[PDB]
RNA sequence: UUGUA
RNA sequence: UUGUA
């Protein structure tokens, strides 16, 4: 008898994604990149101001996945000892969401020597109703003008590639069970990634 | 100059509220800030409102509470730490 | 001036889903449905057992969403005022996931007098014959007992839902579930996040 | 009739763990119940394990250490609430 | 440790 | 309340 070929599925119904060993990826340094804002209260002030000239903040973050021991790890930037962020940032007004993440990723991990990113999956949306830390994966009934909107994009990696990192940031590969139900550790967003990625069908090369 | 509005649904919004006062005809709204469950960001059902005029403040004090938002009467009081407690007692 | 025509966006990048007012949807009572398992240690006993000859247990659940006041609501099933389960169940060995679900749904919410499902929103695996379920397979586990798979069930503009006497069909707004695992389990309560990616329309 | 087995990585499957055991002459395994964080489900480095044969136990004890599962030497020990107290203290690593 | 009308 | 380098 001869093997039948399981056809590909509607992407919406099954998304297959390719993960390669952390080793396949090499990471050199680069001049450090101090954030635009500084203190906690510092960035909110900036927000208020900007919201009045431009409007709602549009933030995009990229979730780069590798794996180890048949277990996905998310690359998390890390300032100091206990702060993590996903590579990403603020869009310039009018900017095409994806084009903007590309610009940002390159800005934040670019190799000295024209790479290209594969972004074709939005994996989450988070909204800040008012001008404080609170963020929710949805816009509350009473809110008609959110202060900031965050869109999340799975970012596929190739079999191998090289990246560069600000001399101030350290780059860690968070495994999922390290993040799961670990809101205190990494926040709500980052810590719910295991959930938000569970839908993907991963391949460990 | 500021106040407290309450006894409104958790879907009563800054926008469609401003329409209410615009109906009384004030337009003074500087800013509005809802109180809400941090846990899920759900509105508690009352907002601290910000205003710039005093004569309108009267109107709000005076007249608003005898109107229906979504079937509710806007329990408007001024800003006081002893009012507030009843507004959250409300939550419960 | 002349605008260029917006290019098409891959569905994987922007999934646009149509929602309708909860009030378009109504229930009728039906013959009550109990559960294959009864007591707690039962399901696991059956689980253990079944697995031994069937292999892994494949479970699915459907996530029917409605909208009211610009807030997506999920239809859950309650009995005692503290238990809420998604519609769905175990598959029969070899059964197709989607068709499978359809079957179980209609089975549990029929229209004597249809289902649309093109999205997988989640996956949770049960590492042992214990309660714990995680949205991933831990590295030391090679053969997991149960495998739950959740789908977005698109609904018709309006419909009727037969409901086993023993169940009340509630419609939780998102914030009710958010961060509320002590109320709705870790699956259910993480449905908000799991749903955030969808560009909903509130008809 | 059970032991503990530790100094195991968190990625030591139950399969590869058993792969090593039959490779000692022992063909009467029981349970192979892993201990693991209930929050994230991560393996706790050790796993309870019972055995029908009760001399093969010695086998493990003697032979399993000085073998390498994922470049780590296991630690076959009898069952004991002091070993519990021992492994558990290790998990915090 | 969303579980027993 | 993952926030100070």
């Amino acid at each position: 008898g001869n093997k039948y070929i399981q056809q590909t599925k509607p992407l919406t119904l099954e998304r297959t994604i390719n993960l390669y060993p952390l080793t396949n990826y090499t990471f050199g340094t680069k001049e450090p990149l101090y954030e635009k804002d500084s203190s906690v209260a510092a960035r909110f002030q900036r927000m208020r101001e900007e919201f009045d000239k431009i409007g709602m903040r549009r933030t995009v973050e990229g979730v780069l996945i590798v794996h180890e021991h048949r277990l996905p790890h998310v690359l998390l930037l890390q300032l100091g000892t206990t702060f993590f962020k996903l590579p990403g940032g603020e869009l310039n007004p009018g900017e095409d969401e994806v084009e903007g993440l590309k610009r940002l990723m390159t800005e934040i991990l670019g190799r000295q020597d024209l790479q290209d990113w594969v972004i074709d999956d939005c994996i989450g949306n988070w909204w800040r109703p008012n001008f404080e830390p609170p963020q929710y994966p949805y816009i509350p009934a009473h809110i008609t003008k959110p202060k900031e909107h965050k869109k999340l994009f799975l970012v596929q990696l190739q079999e191998k590639a090289l990246f560069a990192v600000p001399k101030n940031y350290k780059l860690v590969a968070a495994p999922l069970f390290e993040l799961y139900d670990n809101a205190p550790g990494y926040g709500p967003i980052i810590s719910s990634l295991p959930q938000l990625l569970s839908r993907f069908n991963f391949i460990y090369n | 100059i500021a106040l407290y509005i309450g006894n409104l649904t958790w879907w009563t919004t800054d926008e469609d509220l401003t329409e209410a006062v615009h109906s009384l005809g004030v337009n003074d709204i500087l800013e509005i800030k809802f109180f809400e469950n941090r846990a899920n960001g759900q509105s508690k059902g009352f907002a601290l409102v910000g205003v710039g005029s005093e004569a309108s403040s009267k109107k709000l004090m005076d007249l608003l509470p005898k109107r229906e938002l979504h079937g509710q009467n806007p329990v408007v009081t001024p800003v006081n730490k002893q009012f507030l407690s009843q507004f959250e007692m409300q939550s419960r």
